[PDB]
């Protein structure tokens, strides 16, 4: 509540979001984004939640071309509840509000969607999102120049046995 | 990615100008999205952002335009561990045996039978971070292992950082806001403002190690190949602490490259070194910036930007839309000479014809000469001492150049490479008279759209990366969000496109509309003022609350 946004779209579906505060601004963003890209965000959130294998099985890959199970192990490791909570606790009020509105706006579109611009309507992985999911995505992007590039390597890291 | 910021001393209007040409995926978690954000009175910013982020990542406001490119700075360090000789699950620091920590994660897997089962996986961790294995390079044997310390894991400042950038008034303000927070993970920042300042910042989160620690803390084998690696058996190789840094163990802002000029700054994913050659950036940590030879994109841009002629918006646009294959400038003249020296060698006939006829571009209507050139260059890249003039540190803009055809062994190897390239091109089922646009496409539903541009590694400023799918090359990344911003009196004038369009959903009206325009290279107004927005015959409005 206390969530309101004015959205204008110009040519090519470019949104222009006006709001009186960060919560409302986020509300407008998440709504406009969902209209164009609900399925993409749902997929990437599944990845960043380490749930690809749950929905799609061990064959097949994330959009970053990692096998589902190794990708999941990496994101489960990266996005542990303690890591997300610490990240959240360190966020300014304005950022918390941006994210709170985004999630609410995205979820609003999901409640209303009739398939007009959403191809994955009805899929079990197309679900309401939380601010934590947005933190999952942020942290996934955060490590793209670091441990993210070593996701497979981290998964493969196991101690030696008896070998010569 | 490419970025050019032009200042008062070089722009045709005496004000700032920015070309933003980031090279990013066309799908997935890094797919750019256009939006304009306004809280009347205190925030008004427009550009494009990555999925899930309620901030603008690359954009402009009333007096400022900014963009980013991927830097060459290190954002992590590998640590080579010396293992306990009695236990390969323990490691030595200052000769003391420490146990590895274990963190297990449990993952649900959907089986053949449609049911879930639970997989448990153990992640081994050191004081530095998790262990990593690259079979045959970074093994975990009985003597050594490798851990990875990521500098951004503790960067809780990233979203605040872009929100702050979004609120920046001009270049000076932007610089203060980035240097204060140090929340940028892995990109350079380039900007221009209305007053005509041009800013380059290599301001990101980078592991800090005091200069005197490097020669003994580096792993000599791994630094040669540019992998950031440190000795993990010595506590003195911990990242250095400095109270001026926004985060413990990262490089303070004063120690990172910044260039503020009134002529120009540029970057195409090379280091800070030759951002502007009139003022080389030098003497930084190897974790930060090194004086390495620049890629052909940067070399191309510098060839267009050097001199004294004023730069117009149109000039910067055409640097992208020309689709010039700049790598051809270095090798094609000599390659054509070798072709003439081998007239009536049946194996070389079609290749030499194609290459001589070629417009040296990656345009839709560019001949098969481009395809021959690409396959040749892949082979040329792996020959030793084949340059007529190899890379010269004293002439970093003009070297390497030419083929050393006067050396008989080189001439033999180059001709062989051309024959090998030609054979491969001719094996593939390329129809006679087919053009580059016939091959490189973006699939939209059951349709295809021809895409201009070529791989950045061939010096095509308009960089497009594609992969073989059935009978075509499918675009997967490159030119994405384009913005070209100037500052005339009325308000910011922004021009560009989102190459792959706003929506990834095939059902959307905005799934391919900008992709059709990108094909034809027809850039559009990015409307920012209420006046611009209201003039738009397609204007739609919705107000929502809960
Ligand atoms: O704008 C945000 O917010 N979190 C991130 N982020 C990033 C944008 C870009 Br473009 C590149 C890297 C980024 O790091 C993660």
């Amino acid at each position: 509540t206390g969530l309101a946004a004015d959205i204008r779209w110009t040519a090519y579906g470019v949104p222009h979001i006006r709001a009186k505060d960060e919560r409302g601004l986020g509300y407008g963003i998440g709504y406009a984004y969902a209209r164009d890209n609900a399925c993409l965000l749902a997929e990437e959130i599944v990845t960043a939640r380490g749930e690809r294998a749950r929905y799609f099985g061990s064959e097949g890959k994330s959009s970053a071309e990692l096998d589902n199970l190794p990708s999941d192990i990496f994101y489960a490791w990266l996005n542990q509840p303690e890591a997300l909570q610490a990240f959240w606790q360190a966020q300014t009020p304005a950022v918390r509000q941006l994210l709170e509105g985004y999630a609410a706006g995205f979820n609003r579109f999901l409640r209303e969607a009739d398939g007009k611009t959403t191809s994955c309507l009805g899929q079990p992985w197309l679900r309401a999102i939380a601010t934590d999911d947005l933190l999952r995505l942020t942290r996934r992007l955060l490590v793209e120049g670091g441990v993210g590039q070593f996701a497979d390597a981290l998964v493969a890291a196991a101690p030696p046995g008896a070998e010569k | 990615s490419n970025a050019i910021a032009v200042g008062s001393e070089r722009s045709a209007d005496g004000k700032g100008m920015l070309l933003a040409n980031p090279h990013f995926p066309w799908n997935g978690a890094m797919r750019f999205y256009q939006m304009h954000l306004t809280i009347p009175g205190r925030l008004d910013v427009m550009g494009a952002s990555l999925p899930g982020l309620p901030v603008v990542n690359i954009g402009f406001s009333r007096h400022l335009a900014w963009t980013h490119t991927v830097d060459t700075s290190s954002h992590f360090t590998l640590y080579r561990l010396a293992l306990d000789p009695k236990d390969p699950r323990r490691y030595l620091v200052d000769g003391r045996s420490l146990p590895l920590e274990e963190k297990s994660v449990a993952i649900e897997v959907r089986g053949a039978d449609g049911k879930l089962s639970r997989v448990e996986h153990k992640v081994y961790q050191s004081i530095y971070g998790p262990l990593v294995v690259w079979p045959g390079k970074l093994d975990w044997n009985r003597s050594e292992a490798y851990a990875l310390r990521d500098a951004n894991l503790e960067n809780t400042r990233v979203l605040q950082q872009w929100y702050s950038i979004n609120q920046a008034s001009d270049v000076a303000d932007l610089r203060r806001r980035v240097e204060a927070l140090q929340g940028i993970p892995w990109v350079n920042t380039l900007a221009a403002d209305e007053q005509g300042n041009a800013l380059y910042m290599n301001q990101s989160v980078v592991p800090y190690l005091k200069p005197e620690l490097i020669p003994a803390c580096a792993i000599p084998q791994l630094v040669a190949e540019g992998l950031p690696a440190l000795q993990g058996q010595d506590s003195r190789c911990a990242w250095s602490r400095d109270p001026a840094a926004a985060q413990a163990g990262i490089t303070p802002a004063a120690q990172l490259p910044v260039l503020l000029r009134r002529d120009f700054v540029q970057n195409s994913n090379d280091s800070a070194w030759l951002t502007n050659p009139a003022s080389p950036l030098q003497g930084f940590s190897p974790l930060v910036s090194q004086e390495k030879p620049i890629g052909p994109r940067a070399r191309y841009a510098l060839s267009r930007l050097q001199g004294k002629q004023p730069l117009e918006a149109k000039t910067l646009e055409e640097m992208v839309t020309a689709n010039h294959v700049f790598s051809a400038d270095q090798v094609l003249p000599d390659l054509l000479r070798l072709c003439r020296d081998n007239q009536g060698e049946k194996s070389l006939a079609r290749a030499c014809a194609a290459l001589a006829q070629w417009d040296r571009g990656a345009n839709l209507d560019s001949g098969s000469g481009f395809v021959y050139f690409q396959r040749f260059m892949q082979r040329f890249a792996e020959l030793d001492g084949a340059w007529k003039e190899p890379f010269d540190a004293q002439r970093p803009l003009d070297t390497p150049q030419g083929i050393a055809l006067d050396r008989p062994q080189v001439a033999t190897q180059v001709r062989q490479a051309l024959a090998d390239a030609a054979a491969e091109v001719e094996k593939s089922g390329i129809p006679d008279g087919a053009r580059w646009g016939d091959l490189q496409v973006s699939t939209r539903g059951q349709e295809r759209i021809a895409i201009p541009g070529g791989d950045g590694h061939f010096g095509v400023y308009n960089a497009i990366q594609s992969v073989r799918k059935g009978d075509h090359l499918e675009v997967v990344g490159g030119t994405s969000y384009i913005q070209l911003v100037t500052f005339p009196e009325e308000g910011p004038k922004a021009r560009g496109l989102l190459a792959f369009s706003q929506s990834s959903d095939p059902r959307s009206p905005h799934y391919r509309d900008q992709t059709e325009l990108f094909s034809r290279q027809q850039w559009q107004t990015l409307p920012f003022s209420d006046r611009q927005i209201d003039a738009d015959p397609q204007l739609q409005r919705l107000s929502i609350r809960e």
